[PDB]
This record gives C-alpha cells, structure tokens and sequence, in this order.
C-alpha cells in the first residue's frame, strides 16, 4: 500500500 | 450520511455540562475525526482531533474521546460558559479522499442564570429629535421567551444578554419602536409571556 | 527467509510536449503487483499479481488516490528541482523515489528505507536510524531542511512500522500460495569451441526464485575471479528467472574446471563440471 | 499578517455575473490548497484540492459555476459565475493533502442583488430612560440602525474615543422591515448598558459606529440618489448629569 | 550523467521447433529512461509486441523487458533494434538458439 498522505514538496 | 450532528442546536444555561453528539459513516481503517469551532466574525479554526481509538484528547477544557466501535466521536466541556456560544461542526477525514467532510453545524447557545430577576419596561428618548421613540424591555431571567409583535409596523427583537464586570449584573435584554403616532411601551409588548409583575412605570 | 515490499516511483519531463510522464510500480520481495502509469487509459491503480485482485474497491480507490497524490507533489518537485540548479525549461529530467519495509521470517519489522535521486543522481535518502536524514549536495540539502521542519521523517517513520508491514503481512497471506514458494534452479552445462586449442563452457540454470543465486567457476578450488563471464539474472517472463556464467577454459581440460549453484531452493550447493 | 491571505474580502455581484477571488500562500511548507464554499443554510463544502501549476478543472453547484487555477505553489484563483445564491468561500492549506488539521483562510462573503436597491443605514442613539437609572442605578443606551441593504453591517461602540467589550449588546440577526418581500431593506439593534454614575459625567462620549459594506466608486450610480457605496456611518451622544 | 543500456535476447523455454514459445529482449542498466526497442524477425518488424512497467535498479539505472510470443522454425532470424541518445545509431543484437 502506497503512503497514506503525501506530504511537503521539496 | 457520512457525519451526523443529529442535534441542530442546543440550548442550555451556563453551568450545565455540554455534550455535541457526532456520528460517522466510513467503509475505511482510515478514520481521522475533527472537531473545528467557527465563531460569529471569525474563522473557522481546529478544536481538537484524533484517529486513536478510546484515547481521550483535551484541548481548552473541551474533550471528546474516539469510539471506533460505536462511530461516534462526542464532544464534551464541563460547564458551559457564556463565552463558548459558537457553530460547531464536527468533519472526518476517510484517508482515501483528498477532501474533508463536515457535518450540519450544532449551534450551542449558553444563556445566562439571571440571579435575581427584575423585569421591566422603559422608554428612551432621541438624542437628535426628542419625538422618536423605543421601548426596552429588561432585567428578566433567560427563561421568558420573546414573541414577534403582531402588528407589522411594530418592531420587536430577539432576546440578546449583556454583560457588566459591574458586580456581573450580566442581563437580557430585548427593544421594541414603532414610527405610529398611537404605539405606547404599555402594549407594545404584546402577544408576549411576560411576568405579571413586569415593572411599568408612568 | 524474511521479505520486504518495496515502491519504485520514477518521474520523467517533456517540455511542452505535454504532462511530464508518472509510471509507479511495487514489488512484494521479486513479484510486481501494482502498476501506475500517467498514461494508460485506466488512470486508476492497477493489479499485476492475481492474488492482490481479489482486494475490493475500497482498496482500489484510496491506492489510486494516494498515488495520484505521489504524482502531483511530484510535477511541482520537477521544476523546484529545475530551479534549484538552474537547468534550461527546455530540458526532460529525472526523479526517481524508492521506498520500501523488510519484515523478518516471524512477521517482525527489520527495517524500512527510502532514497530519492534527480537525473540518476543521489539526492536525498532516509537514514539507519529513520530520525535524520541525508542530503547529497547544497541544493538537496535545501530540502532536507524543509522535511526537518514538516517532520517528514517521524511521520514516515510511523507509515514503515505501521501501515506497510501490516499490509506487507497481509499480501504474504493472500498470496503466500505464490509469493512463499522456492523453486529450484534447473541446472546444466553447455559447450560452444571457439578456435582448436580454446573452447567455452557456460553453466546455465533457469526457472529459479527468488533471484538471488551464485554462480561460481572453481578449477580446482580457485576461484575464477579474473576469469569468468557473468550475466545479469534475468527474468524469463513468467514469475522466474533466468542467469549464466561462462569461463573460458584450455581445449582439452574441461574436467579441471567445475561449477557451483548455490540457491534458497537448492538443498545443498551443487558441483556440476563436464 | 497571517498565514493565509484571501481577495476580495466582500464583494456584491449582480445576478449572472462574475467575480474572481485569489488566495496567497505565507509559509511555503502547508502547500495543500483547497477551495469549499459555505451555503446560505451555513453548510461546509469542499470544491477542489490542486497542488501542481497548471491546474484547472470546472464544476457546477447549486447558484455558481466554479473554475479553479493554481497559479503557482503560492497563488491560487477561483472564479465564480453564473451566480443564484449567495455564498461565503474559504481558502485552505494543510500540511498534507489528508489527515490532518486543514487550516482556513478569512474568507470572501459573496451577496447577490440587484445594485439599484442598495441603501446605507440610518443611525441613531437613544439616551437612557431615567426610570431604569433611577430604579436599578444602571443606564441603557440603545442604537437603532435601520433601513439598509445588503445586510452586511457592522455594529460598534465607542467610549471615551475606545471601543468597548464589556456591556456590549448587538443584536444577533437584523429584522426584516417588510417581512413580506423577500427584499426587505433591514434593522439592527444593540445594547449599550454603563453603571448610572458613570452615564451622569457630561465629561464622557459615546459613539454607535456602523461600517457599511456597499458598492465601489468604481461602480456607476443612476437613479436621483445619493451614491451607497462603502462607508461608516455614525450617531453619538454626551454624558448628561442629573 | 547518462548510461548505455545492456541487451540480452533469449527465448522463455528450452528453444524447441514447431512449440510456441516466447522470445526475450531484457535492456537493463540505461540512463535517461526514455529508450527505443524494436524485436525483429528475419529483418521485418514485429507489430504485436508488448514490455513490462518500466522500473529501476538500485544504482538508478532502468530495466525493461519486451516480449512476444513467437515459433522458432529452423528458417527464421529472431533480432533485437535498439536506439537510445548514448547510442549514436540503432544497434542489434540476434537471438542464438544457444
């Protein structure tokens, strides 16, 4: 399963 | 479906514990709930959250504690107090989405305990042109209820509560005015509840 | 005998052709069972190993929505990174994400991992510990500040022992039929001259998994460090894989040199020679 | 001065017309925008969630047409048109696009109306019954604002030159005059409550201040009236010994 | 900045004549990604061939498998076209039944 919440960009 | 504030509104003297009920709907593990307060001239800002079941959080003398089991995350404060009148909505996250979901709002209205009532009716004047008139009727407990006037061209308004760090005589308040020639304080107040001994002086 | 799951994400620009191009795919230990592509017509994740199909639309939905989400963050890094080291708009790029979880035998966490690179290039990578972080260059280094802010690396932390060795359990469970299997590698030796005095013997060996082998040329207890041919384990197409290796050996002395195949799936090392 | 900053902060729109609102991002580290829009029955909505440049997508609800725009990671746009019912419209960043707290802008109250019908407010103070101060040691001053519309207005009272918390009584909803019309120009009142000493010092000032929220000089005014654009407008009175 | 592609062209099962069987064109170890590969039989492109998602290895180069099914008569040349930017024309690797 994919990462649940995408976070900061770079 | 999803979130269900099933009370609109809940009315309530300062004092008396509050409790906001909130149901939820998610097919998901993914259960994150909110409780945001958004107050009358403000924005909407968070009160608490978790996604933990049975973990009581606190947050400002306000709790509420996640129940996987039942869908349920219930807010809860000790005693109401005057200032914690607000809309309340109550929002979850189901983790798949990218959007948030929030209930209907459960508007909290904390009135006062009017210690030693002392109703009454008044007559101000105009500043400008003495001849203008309003009608004020105060000093009851928050238990009478205020009635809309029956005649269209006489203006009545809600019951409003006013506060005085003067020895706290915190007290309702509600005005009446009409332009006719023939309206007076003693009837203006019409189609009301109010106590027999409602003050009316000459 | 422990196991991991690992993401493999790449994102590759095309100035002005269009959207840059997204493909994502995951590996449960060395099977694929997932795929992402920008774009393919589904727009939505997809299954590649049949026992992560049975999964319903729940499971479809949240997994397409959180990779889309992993695309985006990625378009926006795409040109930050265009501007960090002051490249041309008019040139494709690079970035590619890793990560991934290792349970042990017993269904334990061991150990979680993710390293990110720009063009091919080392750019940033999560630490032993997963508290710090490490960035390659000054410009990575930009960045590594901000996740130390937004506390990139506890919460993902939490994702590694958390919802990924869980889902992890749960994928060697629902197809621990075909992801738990060791098969064997099939082995022989074939022979090719090349002149009159010199010949090849190559030691094959095919239908093996997982990937991980040896192949060892020894001549007489010496080891053909200096020697010997080697390819790539290579997959067949069909779940199993295929590698060789070849010496080149003195025509007339094809006993002296012997091979060995040593596998998960082999009882114990075996010694084929001609 | 804050984390989130959001234009236009009101603006009346004609019906079928169109207005364009922009939210600026402050800390480049929340950069999960969204747009949800808040109803006249006070419901909370989303209506886009965009993180890249480049993003566009329309959608339409009951009362607007919506088109959204992330201009950069710091700019998003949000066009309104076709509009039916009046809205307010927040803007959004969260640290992560879900899971976790979604942090809200000020907000854009839209109102639709027809311009012609647009009035400021009437104000004036009423000094107190000297029946009540003479009963309860107490005085009652009341503000009657009346005859305006939209109903966005603003109730303030000023003492001394300082505006006041404690006594403060404004009323929590206006009235509708003409309750018939569903364009019924509007009443607020409020409450102003001083001890009596206080009220009988001729050396203290009371001030009813109502900010009005109306048209642009950059609108055009017709009819043989003056021009209700935005503006305060004020009544006042002085303290009154005996 | 950039790496060669490594190609290997093989057949799925032990080559027998007259049985279906699969041809392999495994390019691995290439930089930037987007790459061109054609499997040719006899000289003439194949049309119905399919590759697998694109993925990559732990130094950061890609892998790409193309397949297709094919008969392996005694009369029949199986060959693989590649072109990739660190490749200066398209180079082609045969199959040896080997």
């Amino acid at each position: 399963v994919v990462v649940g919440a995408v976070g900061v960009g770079k | 479906d999803s979130v269900t504030q099933k009370e609109g509104l809940v009315t309530l003297t300062e004092g008396l514990p509050v409790m906001l009920n909130c149901t939820y709907q998610t097919i998901y593990s993914n259960a994150f709930l909110f409780w945001y307060v958004h107050y009358l001239n403000e924005s909407p800002r968070l009160l608490l959250k978790s996604s933990t079941d049975n973990k009581r959080t606190e947050h400002q003398g306000f709790h509420a504690t996640l129940h996987k089991s039942s869908s349920s995350f219930h807010l809860q404060k000790s005693s109401a107090q005057l200032s914690d009148s607000a809309l309340y909505y109550c929002a979850l996250s189901e983790g798949g989405n990218y959007k948030y979901v929030f209930g209907a709002g459960t508007r909290l209205k904390v009135i006062a305990h009017i210690q030693n009532p002392d109703p009454a009716v008044y007559q101000l004047r105009d500043s400008k042109s003495s001849d203008k008139s309003v009608c004020l009727f105060t000093d009851f407990d928050s238990q009478t209820n205020v009635s809309q006037s029956k005649d269209s061209d006489v203006y009545i308004t809600d019951k409003c509560v006013l506060d005085m760090r003067s020895m706290d005589f915190k007290s309702n308040s509600a005005v009446a005015w009409s332009n006719k020639s023939d309206f007076a304080c003693a009837n203006a107040f019409n189609n009301s509840i109010i106590p027999e001994d409602t003050f009316f002086p000459s | 005998g422990s196991h991991s799951m690992r993401y493999f994400f790449t994102s590759v620009s095309r100035p002005g052709r269009g959207e840059p191009r997204f493909i994502a795919v995951g590996y449960v230990d060395d099977t694929q069972f997932v795929r992402f592509d920008s774009d393919a017509a589904s727009q939505r994740m997809e299954p590649r190993a049949p026992w992560i199909e049975q999964e319903g639309p729940e499971y479809w939905d949240q997994e397409t929505r959180n990779v889309k989400a992993q695309s985006q963050t990625d378009r926006v890094d795409l040109g930050t990174l265009r501007g960090y080291y002051n490249q041309s708009e008019a040139g494709s790029h690079t970035i590619q994400i890793m990560y991934g979880c290792d349970v042990g035998s017993d269904g334990r966490f061991l150990r979680g991992y993710r390293q990110d690179a720009y063009d091919g290039k080392d750019y940033i990578a999560l630490n032993e510990d997963l508290r710090s972080w490490t960035a390659a260059d000054m410009a990575a280094q930009i960045t590594k500040r901000k996740w130390e802010a937004a506390h990139e690396a506890e919460q993902l932390r939490a994702y590694l022992d958390g919802t990924c060795v869980e889902w992890l359990r749960r994928y060697l469970e629902n197809g621990k039929e075909t992801l738990q299997r060791t098969d064997p590698p099939k082995t022989h030796m074939t022979h090719h001259p090349i002149s009159d005095h010199e010949a090849t013997l190559r030691c094959w060996a095919l239908g093996f998994y997982p990937a991980e082998i040896t192949l060892t040329w020894q001549r007489d207890g010496e080891d053909q460090t200096q020697d010997t041919e080697l390819v790539e384990t290579r997959p067949a197409g069909d779940g199993t894989f295929q590698k060789w290796a070849a010496v080149v050996v003195p025509s007339g002395e094809e006993q002296r040199y012997t091979c060995h195949v040593q596998h998960e799936g082999l009882p114990k090392p075996l010694t084929l020679r001609w | 001065v804050t984390l989130l900053e959001q234009n236009p902060r009101w603006r009346l729109v004609p019906r079928g017309q169109a207005v364009n609102l922009r939210c600026i991002l402050k800390n480049s580290q929340y950069p999960w925008m969204s747009w949800y829009q808040q109803d006249l029955q006070k419901q909370l909505q989303w209506l886009f969630t965009l993180r890249s440049p480049g993003d566009k997508e329309v959608k339409s609800l009951p009362g607007a047409d919506y088109l959204a725009t992330r201009v950069t990671d710091t700019e998003l746009r949000l066009q309104v048109a076709n509009m039916s019912q009046g809205r307010t419209l927040y803007c959004t960043c969260s640290a992560r696009h879900s899971a976790e707290t979604l942090y809200f802008g000020s907000g854009t109250r839209l109102t639709v109306l027809d311009l012609r019908n647009v009035f400021p407010p009437e104000v004036a103070v009423f000094e107190p019954s000297e029946a009540e101060i003479s009963h309860t040691q107490k005085a009652t001053l009341v503000c009657l604002a009346t005859g305006f519309y939209p109903d966005h207005v603003e109730l303030s009272w000023w003492v001394n030159g300082k505006e006041v918390h404690s006594g403060v009584c404004t009323d929590p909803q206006p009235l509708k005059e003409q309750p018939a019309l569903n364009d019924s120009r509007y009443a607020l009142s409020s409450r102003l409550r001083v001890s009596a000493t206080f009220w009988q010092n001729p050396r203290n000032h009371f001030r009813c201040q109502v900010q009005f929220y109306g048209l642009s000089e950059n609108d055009e005014w017709t009819q043989d009236r003056a021009k209700p654009v935005t503006q305060i407008v004020s009544a006042e009175a002085w303290g009154r010994a005996d | 900045i950039q790496r060669t592609p490594k190609i290997q062209v093989y057949s799925r099962h032990p080559a027998e004549n007259g049985k279906s069987n699969f041809l392999n064109c495994y390019v691995s170890g290439f930089h930037p990604s987007d790459i061109e590969v054609d499997l040719l039989k006899n000289g003439e492109r194949i049309e119905k061939v399919e590759h697998s998602d694109l993925s990559f290895s732990k130094d950061w180069s890609f892998y790409l498998l193309y397949y297709t099914e094919f008969t392996p008569t005694e009369k029949d040349e199986y060959a693989c076209r590649v072109n990739h930017v660190t490749l200066s024309q398209p180079k082609i690797v045969k199959w040896d039944r080997d």
